[PDB]
């Protein structure tokens, strides 16, 4: 009973300093604000029971939760770095292959490639070049693609054709097409496979997981035939009564035997092909996904040194770390131990400017360009070496002539800085008047400047009370009196329907009987030199 | 303003012992065997109002 | 009109039917046009407009285009105010939790789900999982795990595990969890444990479940999901002049969050490792909980201001927050300052202005006069003649303000009287007038203080200002009757110096036709002001029924008294100003005016006295002067004396004869004993010096030294300050309390030198530093009452009930404290007051004691007068007007509407600045003068000198007169030796009881022998011979005096007789041997005779007044030294022995007594354990504890014990204040409750609820044929009574905003605008004064 008895302590004599909660026992700052409301009254020099519960149980800066985190963390080794790169290759290597393992992805590859040779697109924007300078080359050998599969059509007939759809392949592997193209037929393959497995959803979780269907009498019936109505028609005179259960749906698991027949017939071969096709994709792309996650996590001793200096221009120091972050993984995806280099150097690259590029970007209350902020960093510096050299201080026209700009292009960009003032700052008088308390509006309409307007539209009334029906009418018609209103003198012409031209005469008689002084002198009223 | 310790504790890690310190921050009183009764010295003013 | 104002949680569908779109980036504006962003926190589409009916991107500027959105900008055109209301909200990438539900005290999300905080909160951050659908392996949905419990978890099967960590986590732990099963589950798990602590928190938690049930919310509401932004203009980002800007922090937290969450969603679709995701998640978790509040997460996330960041509920609570500042205490237009002169010229019902603001406050006003008159055409040409100020403005301005009221008022209102309207009077000039005569009800002098007028704009507002608020209708204070509109400073010295006896003087001893020609005569220099005169007067002593009949007489009196006589208004007798005529006296002059004559003449005579006052104080030329400052010729000889005494003692100090210790307290005697003195010698030096010879011989007469004057006219100052400027000044001790032993021996009058003066300023720079600290709470405890009282109103007109208290004067044993006037002037008779003569019917039923019936019940002694209190009134929701009675401002019965709870507030409160702020501190009944004796409570018996003596306990002394009343009361302690018996007339100064603090006795009852039992040597006690003349005696042991052999014994010397039996006491089935306790000194031994009433063994054995003892006096607090006492009544016996502390049970006459606990012998008995104490007798020792005066003796001993408790605080500071008030209060603090049985209720039995449900329901219940239900009676202090409320905005408005919110949000409270502190925030009328009739009317509308 430590902390029990501190408590008590507390309810005996009713105020606790550090003393004693510093030795009665971060964690430290977190339990003292727990003492504080037993009722306590803790200082420095439901919630008794509930705070002695909460104080019964025995840090959060999410800073130090992070460097815990990291604790299992540690520098990986240069050569071992390469041997996870080698690891990635081989899982991009695997999908690659998956993706020839699809022949009709080759066909879609060959529909791109008439497009960018019927020109829908640019012969070196197809692909980021081959791994191999003249696009006839690369060309031609896609074309040889297209002749190296035509080949490969005579076969299914199967001996031949299982090693001609890889020759195109293995063509295909030496080759390295830009990202978008690599993963449309992968987000394709990605639909292929949703396609094909939400069928047996429909195929076998409406006979398996409904029918009371045991998983033996599926797998002993489809895997093996997998394709026609063997293995599904055929389990409807099975001797059982769950079997029998296999006909109200017969008619509709029958369909999505339709369809898998059109996802053979769109896959080109059997399922079960596509299917260890892409499953070893995904084998081996976790497997490379992950090969590139080990990699990132032994890298984050650098993106913390990186993001030690950046820290207090206003930005929160795990803001600068996450964003540190986000280059250390895009940089997973670009670094290259294929030349022979370490990850180190090449990382703070893609770190640095992933700081900059987001400290210039989410690090204001008012947002600037980075072309802006290029400038005013530009400035500051260069007004650094001037300041220090010249002796006093860079006047905007001094720095005309370092920086030969037009100075009124350079002086706006010195009222650009200095963000805004935080409206709870605290005024002198010891008044605890925070600056917002002072600052004014400009939207209000001017109390006496509306019981002025009162008058207005009363007075304006006045005289047009006294006037004839067309004037009065035909003023508050050309005028926006009294209604949504302004219709436009065409518009007045229609209504009273006189005329475009006479409206104005009349319009023109409206206030020209009004323009007498000693009859209209109400409005003169509201008039003030 | 850290944690709370035994005040010699920091004696004993100023290279001190029992005897010595003992001696530094009291007096002694000398009991010894004069063969009767434990017979013992005194300081007169050492013993006052008591 | 709205009404019944609520609130609850929300759901993520009404977060998104607030919003007008979703914010998505976190730009603000454009930097180069300041236009706002496209989606930013400042949105064109979201929020609207920007400015008066235009779209942003310009395609559309009419008031034409009116709601229609545009297509290229999309912004709605509307008015640009819309960006004020509109809402937008946020989706956030995931799940996170909201921190007033996680991080506040009681944890409204720690106990809905059987967690403790810290399981939930390494949950949110990421640390360890939480199993749901955890399989029939090892948990089903509670308990924690760690990653390698998770990996071995996820070992050896990965289905049938389904948990996950953080916020998704929790979100499915509430919408998995059902309310109905949980409670139904605990209700069978809870009567089945119903143990002391499991009992009554498991009922509480499943109450607060029942609560989430019946208020339809969701638990997975609580974690957020979809986030709710503010609109952008109460967030703004306002240009200031010179290219910078100003924003409000929340601007910077929601694009903080905004930032996290964009970056999380981008995380989240590049499947990047689950540690950064992880670490983002915590991150925006992080984020939101700062922006909800700043306090429970660690540290407040500051800028690059050194300064914390301010969030959302800081712009709610605190002292700078909307509530308690900005809502409550606003500006004003039509207000001004300026600083205050006195111009004692003008009447008190009117106040001087200046003209510039009597011309800016009313500017309105004179533009309507204006246009009304034609003077001008339109406001515009008004506005400009007025600021030329032509002289047609002047006139308007007289008019407009003829009968036109203006407040007055000042930096510290503590009482109403603090605000009092005036009729203004142009003056020029820039000061602003003032009635000095209501200075004093400000309390505000004149070195440059400042007042603030206001201007009653509605017509209800001038009607309220001049019949509620009007100075002339507020003289009299609330706290006490006592007028306040008393002769301040100045003019009591002038009417003092007008009636003043001197022996001789011009005209001495003429006889005048009246006080006119007194009057001519003085004026025209024939008589002096004051000289002894023979004049006719005429008085008009109205005695017949409203008759105002005359009589003449001669008075032989002063010619100023003639002369002040002329002012006096027909009622009031002669003899009012037929004396010196001081401080005291004048105010008691006005008191008799109102109370004889009405008020209109008093108001009248008020200002007439003021203005004869100040003209004679004029006329008197009284000065201060240099040589009036008169040093005693005998004070050198007494310094000479005291400095030799001081010799002498320094002379035995190297004597060796004395402590320094103690020679420090001999010298502070002598110098203090030498001060007195001196005082003595200067006041007969000063207060009669004057001598004058009249007709030869020489006479005395009281001196006309004025500073004499000034002092024994008590206008300014007193004898003590007197003193310090002549005679010698104090000792001036340190600032602590250590009086500094070599005193200033100078005075005022000479010089200080520089140590005399230096030790002046210890104490000076003390009293000067706690008198600027009054200032930092001039108005805490007048907060801290207000805040619990306000909600308290009379509002019915009589409840008929007939409770209350028994009032009888404060005496003890001395002269009468308080008589039994004051306690009962203004009060409501609860029942008849009977006579002595037991037939003398005086006031049936319902006579509100005026000063007439008190008066004839002063002159026919009746004391025993049954008064219908507050405390007790039966009335619902308020009180009954015939129950507060009378003690307004208005001398007549209190009227329904009147916000009795504030003015109790105000009147406990502000006389509190006039007590001291800090807490300082401070045998036998000799009858002290003629009459009879009564002994009540006198259990006694003719005792071993054939006497009486105390057997009893609370036999309490009465100086019986022969009036019908108590003249004197004494306790008499336990075996007192009465010299006397009860009803004896018996003479003056004489010692009728004696006893001694090492005599406690166990007297005998009736007679015995010396004939022992148990009393044992060396088993129990020891063989006692007190050798020095060789006297043994058994004295008894205590357990660690007797042995093992003997302790489960018990001593006791039996009661016998000469047979051989154990006489039994009469009245009990026990034989008498008086068991003793330790210590018990015994004399007769083994066989020796005794009798009736013997000495059987004789056993041996300050008031605080500051302000802080008062708040604590007001909160029931726990005292150091409590006193238990008997829950039954009945025969007390002993029990088990040492448990750490003694045990004994109070048995009952018949029943049972399982009534015992640890009583532990550091608290000394006063009882033995053979006594038949009754329920609420002392046992306990030490200050009791008022609770225990509630549960058992009552209400009304706990008020009474309450308002004599804290009466005598401000008694014992010179301080008046009525007691009605301090009983307002005492009702709040006693109106909660708890049950005795549900019977035909609907709570738990154990429980807690407010007074007025349960006096509602169970007499309700009567009345159905079911059973009515009991209750316990709860107290509560102060601030602990006023959390409890039935609201939830009067409560956010003063306590803690967080707590009082999360628990009526989770609570789904509705509040019905009820109290004066809601309507206030709302700005609807207030239920309690002029809007009664206009709450009512609700309730026939609410009645339907
Ligand atoms: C509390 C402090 C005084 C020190 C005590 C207050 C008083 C008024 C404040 C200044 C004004 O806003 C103008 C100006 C606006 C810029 O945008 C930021 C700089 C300036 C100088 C402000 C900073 C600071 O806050 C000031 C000095
Ligand atoms: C009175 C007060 C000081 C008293 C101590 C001073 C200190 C800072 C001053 C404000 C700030 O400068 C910001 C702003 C600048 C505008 O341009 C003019 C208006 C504002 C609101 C100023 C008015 C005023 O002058 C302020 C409140
Ligand atoms: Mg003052
Ligand atoms: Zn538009
Ligand atoms: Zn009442």
């Amino acid at each position: 009973s430590q902390l029990k008895l501190l408590v008590t302590r507390g309810k005996e004599q009713g105020y606790l300093t550090y003393a004693e909660v510093n030795d009665h026992l971060d964690q430290i700052e977190d339990i003292i604000q727990m003492i504080n409301d037993m009722g306590i009254q803790v200082m420095e020099e439901d919630a008794a029971e509930a705070a002695a519960q909460v104080l019964s149980s025995v840090t959060t800066d999410p800073v130090r939760m992070y460097m815990r985190e990291m604790g299992t963390v540690e520098l990986l080794t240069r050569e071992g770095e390469i041997d996870i790169a080698k690891r990635i290759e081989d899982g991009i290597n695997q999908v690659q292959c998956s993706v020839a393992e699809y022949p009709e992805a080759i066909t879609y590859l060959l529909e791109q490639y008439d497009r960018v040779e019927a020109e829908e697109a640019r012969l070196s924007d197809l692909i980021t070049g081959f791994v191999d300078i003249d696009p006839e080359l690369a060309r031609e050998k896609f074309a040889e693609l297209r002749a190296q599969y035509v080949v490969t059509r005579d076969t299914i007939k199967h001996a031949t054709a299982q090693e001609e759809i890889l020759k195109l392949s293995e063509v295909f592997k030496q080759f390295r097409l830009v990202p978008k193209q690599f993963d449309y037929l992968v987000n394709s393959m990605r639909v292929m496979m949703d396609r094909v497995r939400t069928q047996e959803r429909l195929i076998m979780k409406l006979c398996v997981e409904q029918c009371k269907m045991p998983k033996k009498n599926f797998i002993t019936l489809f895997t093996g035939n997998e394709t026609s109505d063997t293995w599904f028609n055929a389990a409807i005179a099975m001797n059982k009564p769950w079997s029998e259960k296999l006909h109200d749906v017969s008619e509709e698991v029958h369909r999505a035997l339709q369809k898998l027949q059109q996802i053979e017939e769109e896959t080109g071969l059997t399922i079960e092909q596509v299917k260890d096709i892409n499953r070893r994709m995904s084998i081996g792309e976790a497997k490379a996904r992950r090969a590139k996650k080990e990699m990132v996590e032994a890298n984050l001793r650098l993106v913390i040194s990186i993001a030690k200096k950046y820290t207090n221009r206003g930005l929160q120091f795990l803001d600068l770390i996450q964003e540190g972050n986000i280059g250390l993984m895009k940089a997973v995806d670009k670094f290259e131990y294929r030349r022979g280099y370490k990850f180190s150097t090449y990382a703070t690259w893609w770190i640095r400017q992933a700081i900059t590029r987001s400290i210039a970007d989410q690090a204001r209350t008012i947002r600037i360009p980075v072309h802006m902020i290029e400038t005013i960093n530009k400035l500051n510096r260069i007004s650094r070496q001037m300041l220090q050299e010249m002796g006093r201080e860079p006047t905007p026209e001094e720095l005309a002539e370092r920086m030969l700009m037009p100075e009124d292009k350079i002086r706006k960009v010195l009222k650009i800085a200095k963000e805004p003032i935080s409206m709870e700052t605290p005024i002198g008088d010891d008044e605890d008047s925070h600056l917002g308390d002072f600052i004014e509006d400009t939207t209000l309409e001017l109390p006496l400047d509306s019981a002025t307007t009162e008058s207005l539209r009363a007075a304006t009334h006045d005289v047009l009370a006294g006037l004839t029906a067309r004037e009065a009418k035909v003023l508050r018609m050309r005028f926006g009196i009294d209604m949504n209103t302004d219709y436009t003198l065409e518009e007045v012409g229609k209504q009273f329907d006189v005329t475009r031209e006479r409206i104005r005469q009349i319009e023109a008689k409206a206030l020209r009987k009004l323009r007498h002084p000693s009859r209209s002198e109400v409005l003169r009223s509201f008039l003030d030199d | 303003r850290r944690r709370k310790l035994p005040a010699t504790i920091i004696l004993r890690a100023l290279n001190y012992t029992t005897e010595q310190i003992l001696d530094l921050f009291f007096e002694k009183v000398i009991f010894e065997i004069r063969d009767n009764k434990l017979q013992m010295e005194l300081v007169p003013e050492r013993l006052r109002g008591e | 009109e709205f009404d019944a104002i609520k609130i609850a949680l929300a759901s993520p569908d009404m977060i998104r039917s607030w919003s007008f779109g979703e914010v998505k980036k976190p730009e603000t504006i454009n930097y180069r046009t300041f236009k706002p962003e496209r989606d930013g926190l400042f949105c064109a589409r979201i929020f609207g407009p920007v400015k008066d009916y235009e779209c942003l991107c310009g395609k559309y500027k009419r008031l034409k285009h009116r709601g229609v959105i545009c297509e290229k900008c999309g912004v709605e055109v509307t008015q640009t105010k819309v960006r004020r209301e509109r809402m937008g909200h946020i989706e956030l990438a995931s799940p996170t939790a909201h921190i007033w539900f996680l991080k506040s005290l009681p944890s409204r999300i720690g106990l809905l789900l059987d967690m403790p905080l810290r399981d939930i909160e390494r949950v949110l951050y990421f640390e360890s999982y939480v199993v749901i659908e955890g399989g029939m392996t090892n948990l089903e949905r509670q308990q924690i795990l760690t990653e390698e419990q998770y990996l071995d978890a996820l070992e050896e099967f990965g289905d049938e595990f389904d948990a996950k960590m953080g916020a998704e986590a929790i979100q499915a732990l509430l919408k998995s969890m059902d309310l109905e099963q949980e409670c139904e589950q605990l209700r069978e798990e809870l009567n089945e444990t119903n143990s002391e602590t499991k009992r009554k928190k498991l009922t509480k938690r499943i109450k607060l479940l029942e609560a989430f049930v019946q208020s339809g919310n969701k638990p997975e509401w609580m974690i957020l999901t979809v986030l709710p932004v503010l609109p952008p203009d109460l967030r703004p980002l306002v240009p200031l002049d010179g290219g910078r800007f100003a924003t409000s922090d929340l601007n910077d937290l929601y694009r903080r969050v905004i930032n996290r969450n964009n970056r999380l969603k981008r995380l989240l679709d590049l499947a990047a490792p689950d540690i950064i995701v992880r670490n983002e998640k915590r991150m925006l978790q992080e984020a939101v909980d700062a922006l909800l509040d700043n306090g429970r997460r660690g540290r407040a996330i500051t800028g690059s201001n050194k300064r914390p960041l301010k969030s959302l509920a800081d712009m709610i609570k605190g002292k700078q927050g909307r509530f308690r500042q900005n809502l409550l205490g606003k500006r004003v237009d039509y207000s001004g300052r300026s600083v205050i002169t006195v111009g004692p010229y003008l009447r008190l019902h009117q106040c001087g202005l200046p003209k510039k603001m009597a011309l800016e406050l009313f500017k309105p006003f004179i533009y309507g006069k204006l246009e009304l008159r034609g003077l001008a055409t339109t406001i515009k040409a008004a506005k400009k003649m007025v600021e030329r100020e032509e002289a047609v403005v002047w006139d308007i301005l007289d008019e407009v303000i003829r009968e036109h009221p203006v407040l007055l008022n000042r930096a510290p209102t503590l009482h109403r009287l603090g605000i009092q309207a005036f009729e203004p009077v142009l003056i020029e000039g820039k000061a602003i007038q003032l009635h000095p005569l209501v200075c004093a009800a400000y309390n505000a002098d004149f070195d440059g203080d400042q007042m603030a007028v206001h201007v009653p704009l509605t017509l209800e507002a001038q009607l309220e200002a001049r019949a509620l608020m009007m100075s002339t209708n507020n003289i009299l204070s609330p706290a006490n009757g006592e007028p306040i509109i008393v002769p301040s400073q100045d003019v009591v010295l002038g009417l003092y110096y007008m009636t003043r006896d001197c022996v001789n003087a011009k005209g001495e001893g003429m006889v005048l036709t009246g006080p006119k020609e007194a009057e001519r005569l003085y004026r025209s220099g024939l008589a002096s002001l004051h000289a002894r005169v023979k004049v006719r007067i005429t008085e008009y002593e109205k005695d017949a029924n409203g008759e105002l009949v005359a009589k003449t007489s001669l008075k032989d009196t002063t010619v100023g008294r003639a002369i002040l006589w002329m002012i006096v208004p027909k009622g009031l007798p002669y003899s009012i100003v037929n004396q010196a005529l001081g401080k005291k006296a004048i105010s008691k002059m006005l008191n008799t005016c109102y109370r004889i004559l009405g008020l209109k003449p008093t108001v009248i005579f008020a200002d007439q006295i003021m203005y004869t006052g100040f003209a004679y104080a004029a006329r008197s030329g009284a000065s201060v002067g240099i040589d009036d400052m008169v040093i005693p010729e005998k004070k050198h000889e007494i310094i000479s004396e005291a400095e030799a005494e001081v010799a002498e003692i320094q002379e035995q100090f190297q004597s060796g004869l004395v402590t320094a210790g103690e020679r420090y307290n001999k010298v502070i005697d002598i110098w203090a004993a030498a001060n007195d003195r001196v005082s003595k010698a200067m006041m007969d030096n000063l207060q009669t010096e004057t001598v004058i010879n009249r007709d030869g011989q020489e006479e005395k007469q009281v001196s006309f030294n004025s500073i004499y004057m000034m002092a024994d006219s008590g206008a300014r100052g007193s004898a003590a300050q007197i003193r310090q400027l002549a005679g010698m000044r104090g000792l001036m001790a340190k600032p602590d309390g250590s009086i500094i032993e070599t005193p200033i021996t100078a005075n005022f009058r000479e010089g200080l030198n520089v140590l005399q003066y230096f030790i002046s300023t210890h104490g000076a720079r003390k009293g000067l530093a706690d008198t600027a600290l009054k200032t930092a709470n001039s108005g805490y405890l007048t907060r801290r009452l207000v805040d619990v009282a306000q909600d308290l109103v009379v509002t019915e007109d009589d409840c008929g009930t007939h409770e209350g208290i028994m009032m009888t004067p404060v005496i003890e044993g001395g002269d009468v404290k308080e008589p039994l006037r004051d306690r009962v002037l203004g009060r409501v008779t609860a029942e008849d007051v009977l006579k002595p003569g037991t037939a003398d019917i005086l006031v049936p039923r319902n006579t509100l004691l005026h000063e007439q019936w008190c008066d004839l019940l002063e002159e026919n002694s009746v004391d025993a007068v049954k008064v219908r209190s507050v405390v007790s009134c039966d009335t619902d929701f308020g009180v009954c007007a015939h129950c507060y009675g009378r003690d307004l401002a208005r001398g007549h019965i209190i009227n329904k509407g009147e916000a009795i709870g504030v003015i109790a507030a105000q009147s406990i409160g502000e006389p509190g600045t006039q007590l001291t702020m800090r807490t300082f501190h401070i045998s036998s009944i000799q009858v002290k003068n003629k009459g009879s004796i009564k002994l009540s409570n006198v259990k006694s018996v003719v005792n071993s000198s054939g006497k009486l003596v105390i057997t009893s306990r609370n036999t309490e002394l009465k100086l019986i007169d022969e009036f019908g009343r108590t003249k004197e009361s004494y306790k008499v302690p336990y075996g007192a030796v009465l010299a006397k018996g009860d009803g004896e007339q018996v003479a003056g100064g004489e010692t009728v009881a004696n006893w001694d603090p090492h005599t406690m006795p166990v007297i005998t009852e009736v007679s015995g022998f010396v004939r022992f039992t148990d009393m044992i040597d060396g088993q129990t006690i020891t063989r006692q011979t007190d050798e020095l003349t060789g006297l043994s005696s058994l004295v008894v042991l205590d357990s660690a005096e007797r042995t093992a052999g003997g302790k489960d014994l018990r001593p006791a010397l039996k009661i016998v007789d000469a047979q051989g039996n154990d006489v039994l006491i009469p009245g009990t089935d026990m034989p008498a041997q008086y068991f003793l306790p330790g210590k018990a000194i015994v004399q007769l031994e083994d066989g020796v005779q005794i009798s009736s009433g013997d000495t059987l063994a004789r056993i041996p054995q300050d008031i605080t007044g500051g302000l802080p003892r008062v708040a604590d006096l007001f909160e029931a607090r726990r005292p150091k030294e409590p006193a238990i006492l008997a829950e039954i009544s009945g025969i007390v016996s002993f029990g088990k022995e040492t448990k750490g502390k003694r045990r004994l049970v109070i048995t009952p006459v018949d029943g049972s007594d399982p009534y015992e606990e640890m009583i532990p012998k550091w608290r000394q008995l006063n009882v033995f354990e053979g006594e038949r104490v009754e329920r609420g007798d002392v046992i306990s020792d030490g200050p009791e504890a008022p609770h225990d005066i509630l549960r058992l003796r009552g209400v009304h001993a706990v008020t009474r014990y309450i308002v004599n408790e804290v009466q005598d605080v401000y008694r014992l500071q010179g301080v008046k204040i009525n007691d009605k008030h301090i009983e307002v209060i005492v009702r709040q603090m006693l109106r909660k409750a708890t049950i005795v049985n549900a019977g035909s209720s609907d709570f738990l039995e154990g429980e807690q609820v407010e007074y007025s449900r349960v006096k509602i329901a169970n007499r309700e219940l009567e009345a159905n044929g079911k059973v009515g239900a009991t209750y316990s009676r709860d107290l509560l202090g102060i601030t602990k009574a006023s959390l409890a409320t039935e609201s939830f905005i009067s409560a956010a408005s003063f306590q803690e905003t967080t707590r009082v919110l999360t628990e009526a949000a989770v609570a789904g409270k509705r509040d019905e605008l009820r109290g004066l502190k809601e309507n206030v925030i709302v700005g609807r009328l207030i239920p309690a004064g002029t809007g009664y009739a206009y709450h009512q009317d609700r309730m026939r509308r609410r009645a339907a």
